[PDB]
DNA sequence: TTAGAGAATTGGAGAGTGTGTTTTTTTTTTTTTTT
DNA sequence: ACACACTCTCCAATTCTCTAA
């Protein structure tokens, strides 16, 4: 494909639990204790009192590139936590005129999303006696 | 074996990409004038075949493509066919 | 005078090898037990 | 194992030289 779908997708999505009053665990509240090693890959509901809230950066899903002798544009997807920038062109028809032209990044293509980062804590009332409350970390991203 | 080297030869001059386009064009491309000075008109021919060198053959800085034309354009022989036979035209 | 056949010199493609990385105050705001 | 620094090697691109038409 010519460049990654993800570029050109202008909304965002999510999804929203069963109603208790229809119900499946998704509709009934967990303290923060209650979420064990099982519950990795599902969709759950949590109930707390949040501690802290990061300030919004951005965070970067698809990067845009410029070859300098060839004027021409390359793409790279970003998922993990860090990355390595491209350096060499490796276009076909560049390598082809044997044209080893120089990559540089470009910011006004990009694609970032707004990011921020949250805690939440157990009801200090719901500890259990000689216990240390237990947390969370919260990403949120999109609207 | 490693990947052969690309090179600039005679068969993409005498392609319909290479020197047709040049006489094809010319006539209408460049223009001079005494209402400029000589640096400003010495600089205008040379866009013309700056352009049309890049569109040929990237590889090599400018100077480079006059001086590599210089060898196959001596050689050659289908070139030279070529060449006399523009000036054959005139004669005719 | 052109050109084509053979020899010598050089460039860098690219393949290979070894390597490094995780990890006693001194000054100032606040709670607590001690005279 | 994953980017780097450095070493080694082979192969063909290039220019130079000699010969004859
Ligand atoms: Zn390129």
């Amino acid at each position: 494909e010519l460049f990654p779908p993800n570029l050109t997708r202008r909304y965002f999505l999510y999804f929203k639990p069963l109603s208790q009053n229809c119900a499946a665990i998704s509709s009934k509240p967990l303290s923060v204790r209650q979420i064990k090693g099982d519950f990795l890959g599902q969709l759950i509901t949590v109930r707390g009192i949040i501690t802290r809230v990061s300030d919004v950066k951005p965070a970067v899903e698809v990067i845009a590139y410029t070859c300098d002798q060839c004027g021409y544009e390359v793409f790279q997807e970003v998922n993990s936590r860090t990355f390595t920038p491209l350096s060499e062109c490796t276009s076909e028809e560049c390598s082809q005129n044997q044209t080893k032209g120089q990559l540089f990044m470009s910011t006004r293509a990009s694609k970032f999303s707004a990011f921020q980062e949250c805690k939440i804590q157990e009801l200090s009332q719901q500890v259990p006696v000689g216990h240390i409350p237990r947390s969370l970390n919260i990403h949120v991203n999109g609207t | 074996k490693r990947r052969p080297q690309v090179k600039l030869t005679a068969e993409k001059l005498l392609s319909d990409k290479g020197l047709p386009y040049v006489l094809k064009n010319a006539h209408k491309r460049i223009r001079i004038s005494s209402k400029k000075n000589s640096y400003d008109n010495l600089s205008n021919i040379i866009q013309f075949y700056q352009l049309w060198a890049h569109e040929l053959f990237p590889k090599a800085k400018f100077k480079d493509f006059m001086k590599i034309c210089q060898t196959v354009g001596k050689t050659d022989p289908v070139l030279r066919e070529y060449r006399v036979s523009l000036f054959r035209d005139e004669m005719g």
